[PDB]
């Protein structure tokens, strides 16, 4: 997270660290949506331009966590993965249209003070929520600059900016199934999500319920923190359809 | 259920700092 | 630079 801030305690409950188990890194960022279900993004699992491609046992996820490379024990749950699911359309050869993943977690996680699921959409709450110059929030544990790593999970908040703007900012071509987000040059004030940020969670606050909603996953970006330049993120709503087909199995 | 309920802050009534920043901006 | 987790982790 570029220009973000030191996260709170317990603030992001439902943040998830996906950890690479042989050589011991950090893989992405991810979210909890049930005792048994992480969602993520698919490039953070597979992506041939690259050469990755893991399967359940070349990683672990860890759940509760606050520092980015201490073992918090008492609060920190390790959890192993007993299977990936990729969406069937996911275009990783072109602009990472349908960029989302589920994870089926081997046992559930018990919640905790800082273990806590974060709520999936309605088509209401989407409508109401996505639009341009509302405020959601992006947490991470990747680069703090463009070009090191923080202590503690970052945090920023970052407004959803007018589809016309994304499109004019870049050459990718841009889909109904992302949205993106972040201060304009003339607005001033800064922010983005960067390396390793990539699979994480972009929230809203419901203010009709008072419940936190995951609208996006941090999807791609050109640079960090670029004037002229934005986040794009996964729309986690246009996509729930497979999300459930996935879950109910 | 209780998902979107932070233990440390919806479910104890207390908000975090900049949580205000997002309700402001859902004009 | 991460710390090692358990060995029951895998
Ligand atoms: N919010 C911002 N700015 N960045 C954080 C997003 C993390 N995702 C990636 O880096 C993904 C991961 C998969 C490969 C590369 N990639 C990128 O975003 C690419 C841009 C394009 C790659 C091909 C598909 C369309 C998007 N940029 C890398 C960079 O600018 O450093
Ligand atoms: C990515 O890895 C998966 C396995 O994790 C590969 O899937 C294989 O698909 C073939 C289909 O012919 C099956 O017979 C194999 O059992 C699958 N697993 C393995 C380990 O081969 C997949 O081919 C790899 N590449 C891509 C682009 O997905
Ligand atoms: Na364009
Ligand atoms: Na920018």
């Amino acid at each position: 997270i570029v220009e973000g801030s030191d996260a709170e305690i317990g603030m992001s409950p439902w943040q998830v660290m996906l950890f690479r188990k042989s050589p011991q890194e950090l893989l992405c960022g991810a979210s909890l949506i049930s005792d048994r279900w992480v969602l993520t993004a698919a490039h953070c699992l597979l992506y041939p331009p690259w050469d990755k491609n893991f399967t359940e046992n070349d990683l672990l996820v860890r759940i509760g966590k606050h520092s980015r490379t201490r073992y918090e024990r008492n609060i920190e749950k390790i959890s192993m993965l007993e299977k990936i699911y990729i969406h069937p359309r996911y275009n990783w050869r072109e602009n990472l249209d349908r960029d989302i993943a589920l994870m089926k977690l081997k046992k559930p996680v018990a919640f905790s003070d800082y273990i806590h699921p974060v709520c999936l959409p309605d088509r209401e709450t989407a409508a109401s929520l996505l639009q341009a110059g509302y405020k959601g929030r992006v947490t991470g544990w990747g680069n703090l600059k463009e070009t090191g790593q923080p202590s503690v999970l970052q945090v920023v908040n970052l407004p959803i900016v007018e589809r016309p703007v994304c499109k004019d900012s870049t050459r990718i071509r841009i889909t109904d199934n992302m949205f993106c987000a972040g201060y304009k040059p003339d607005e001033g004030k800064r922010g983005d999500a960067c390396e390793g940020d990539s699979g994480g969670p972009f929230v809203m606050k419901s203010p009709f319920n008072n419940r936190w909603y995951q609208m996006g996953i941090v999807s791609w970006g050109e640079g960090c923190d670029r004037d002229g330049k934005y986040g794009f993120y996964t729309h986690v709503f246009r996509l729930k359809k497979w999300i459930q087909k996935v879950i109910d199995q | 259920a209780d998902c979107g309920l932070r233990p440390l802050f919806e479910k104890k009534s207390l908000e975090d700092k900049t949580e205000r920043e997002l309700l402001e901006s859902y004009i | 630079d991460f710390e090692e987790i358990p060995e029951e982790y895998l």
